[PDB]
RNA sequence: AUUAAACCUUGUACCUUUUGCAUAAUGAACUAACUAGAAAACUUCUAACUAAAAGAAUUACAGCUAGAAACCCCGAAACCAAAC
């Protein structure tokens, strides 16, 4: 459920978990869907993460 | 093989009939109609298929339990001699 | 919502327009040319409820505090699905969460 | 007095209202009479044509029955020939055709081929007088005029639309994606916008059913 | 022959483990392709027509 | 094929270029559909390329 | 190729089958028509919704629903029932 500039969402996901991932995620963009697909688990991390944003 | 020498008449189809411009209304009778009636209530049609769907002999094998009765005799053993093909060919083969 | 606007730039569709989504349907062989030319019941099967499980009704306010829990409450708000066919018999509870439900 | 219209259920905070212009089929002049809002999760849906696309296929495809036989080799007194009668029927999820149903409405809007109206109720009963006003209005050549129910539609509309091949009357139960995109136009009344908004807002929190709703 | 045993060795193994580094980071680089909502609705185009 | 096909020698028109150059084509004609797919690249031709 | 139809130069009919070979071996007077690949248990792919999913009967600690995705033809010697 993501809604607006997706491109926004994933340059600030992939600066994120840049560090934290070691380095750039691999991940697979859905904009017909507005889904982002990413490699490995990091669920808990990215929604810290979301918290921290205030969604 | 040869071909026709004459051209056959022109024909005009209106695309804006009652039929085909009021095709697919009431579709959403269900979502929209409180769920009451499915759309496939609205099929119409061979009775032993209505709002069902499956494979040749499932298809056969329903017709004859649906109209089994009311089928002719003479029908009906072409239908069973008809089944055992079927059966075998699917569960068989 | 900038996919709206193109929308209005984009021209009024129409039936013949519509076309499936990419690699929805795959495609298929068929013989028109040679290309396919040539060739335990007695035991209750109970169906338990975790801590955990518990405790977030309660916390998302699913099941009134106030009342006492009544399994067809939670059958009511679908916390859990029971069905004659599988002949369940029983009702348990699972240890997950026994540290998060307070 | 314009006339204002604001959405019954809970619009999202950070999804503002979808507007559009309020008309009345009362007088020629009559394009605009007030500012209704539209919920953002109905009317600006993301336009998912694939769905508009399977749901038309579905429409055309569920109902499709082939009554084509042939004799066979055995039953000479055709190698693969059409046996018997033969049905295409099949069932999309009530949640994707809502959810088609919703594109569809999003899409005419954009494209501004949606009006939405008051009231059905027109002046006079003669066809002539809706087409020229569709003309008047710029409307498209096929314009669909729906009403909330069937058997409370005013008489006059049904005598202009029902001896109009293009334009059709249809209730508000009636709407389907197919009538939708073959008319160019869709001009929806202000009740019925309503009673296709709670039944597509429904949706949300969809139990899985054990049994009917009713 | 112009260079001894000695003079060989070592000469070219810097340049042999980058290539292979290179090889790697090809190898591993599976994965799908993104999907975009301007193709889908770029298909309207399609439709366009002279007034 | 080439039993089967005519054939000619290097010829020129009228020794076009011994003096100046004439250019063969003379005439171009062209037909559209205001409503059709198949010309829009012709339709979109027209409105650019057509005139330089 | 050619100025030129024939001359000059080059070249061991076709399908099937043998083995990736026939100077083997099968089959063809010719024309027109007719004449043989059919299934979803699981998976990938395409989407909906999601700790829930399916319009009753189904599965679930990310699952669940929908769609698409598949496997020919002709031909024995025989055998049996009931009439004639």
């Amino acid at each position: 459920k993501v809604e607006g500039d997706i491109w926004a969402l994933q340059k600030d996901v992939e600066e994120f978990l840049s560090p934290l991932l070691g380095k750039t995620p691999i991940t697979q963009v859905n904009e017909v869907t507005g889904t982002l697909r990413i490699k490995g688990y990091f669920d808990e991390q990215l929604k810290a993460w979301l918290l921290e944003k205030g969604f | 093989a040869f071909v026709r020498l004459t051209l056959p008449p022109p024909k005009v189809v209106d695309r804006w009939n009652e039929k085909r411009a009021l095709f697919g209304v009431y579709d959403n009778i269900g979502i929209l109609g409180n769920f009451e009636k499915h759309p496939k209530e609205l099929i119409k049609g061979p009775v032993w298929l209505r709002g069902w769907r499956g494979n040749e002999l499932q298809r056969c094998v329903r017709k004859k339990k649906f109209v089994g009765n009311r089928m002719f005799i003479e029908d009906l053993h072409n239908l069973n001699k008809r089944i055992s093909y079927l059966y075998k060919h699917f569960n068989r083969h | 919502g900038t996919s709206l606007d193109l929308l209005r730039s984009l021209p009024r569709v129409s039936l013949a327009n519509l076309k499936p989504s990419p690699n929805s349907r795959k495609r298929e062989r068929r013989p028109r040319d040679r290309r396919r030319g040539r060739k335990h019941s007695f035991r209750h099967q109970y169906q338990p409820l975790s801590l955990r499980r518990l405790q977030y009704l309660i916390d998302l306010g699913r099941v009134d505090p106030t009342q006492p829990i009544d399994l067809t409450q939670l059958v009511n708000g679908r916390g859990v699905t029971i069905q004659p066919l599988k002949r369940d018999y029983g009702v348990q509870l699972v240890e997950e969460g026994a540290d998060t439900f307070q | 007095d314009p006339v204002l219209r604001k959405c019954e259920l809970r619009i999202p905070v950070h999804r503002r209202p979808v507007q559009a212009w309020v008309e009345s089929l009362r007088g020629f002049e009559q394009e605009r009479i007030g500012l209704a809002e539209l919920h953002p999760d109905v009317f600006a849906t993301a336009p998912r044509l694939d769905i508009v696309h399977q749901v038309a296929i579905w429409q055309r495809n569920f109902r499709r029955i082939s009554y084509a036989n042939t004799k066979t080799r055995a039953e000479v007194s055709v190698a693969h020939g059409p046996r018997g009668p033969t049905s295409y029927y099949y069932m999309l999820p009530m949640k994707v055709r809502a959810l088609g149903l919703k594109v569809a409405l999003t899409v005419k809007l954009m494209q501004d081929d949606l009006h939405i109206v008051d009231s059905l109720e027109l002046p006079t009963a003669d066809p002539q007088y809706l087409t020229e006003l569709a003309q008047y209005r710029h409307w498209g050549s096929s314009v669909l005029l729906v009403d909330l129910t069937h058997e409370e539609m005013p008489k006059n509309v049904v005598a202009a639309t029902s001896g109009l091949n293009s334009f059709n009357l249809i209730p508000a139960v009636g709407l389907n994606v197919y009538s939708m995109l073959k008319h160019q136009t869709l001009v929806l009344t202000l009740p019925s916008v309503a009673f296709l908004e709670d039944k597509l807002l429904w949706q949300d929190s969809r139990y899985t059913p054990l049994y009917p709703f009713r | 022959p112009y260079m001894t045993a000695e003079q060989e060795c070592g000469h070219a193994a810097e340049r042999r483990a980058q290539a292979f580094e290179a090889i790697k980071a090809a190898a591993t680089s599976k994965f799908p392709k993104h999907r975009y909502i301007a193709d889908q609705l770029d298909h309207l185009n399609i439709s366009k027509k002279w007034s | 094929t080439g039993r089967g096909t005519s054939s000619r020698f290097l010829t020129s028109v009228l020794h076009n270029g011994l003096g100046r150059y004439v250019q063969q084509l003379q005439r171009l004609s062209l037909s559209l559909s205001r409503d059709a797919p198949s010309s829009r690249g012709a339709r979109e031709f027209v409105e650019r390329e057509v005139t330089d």
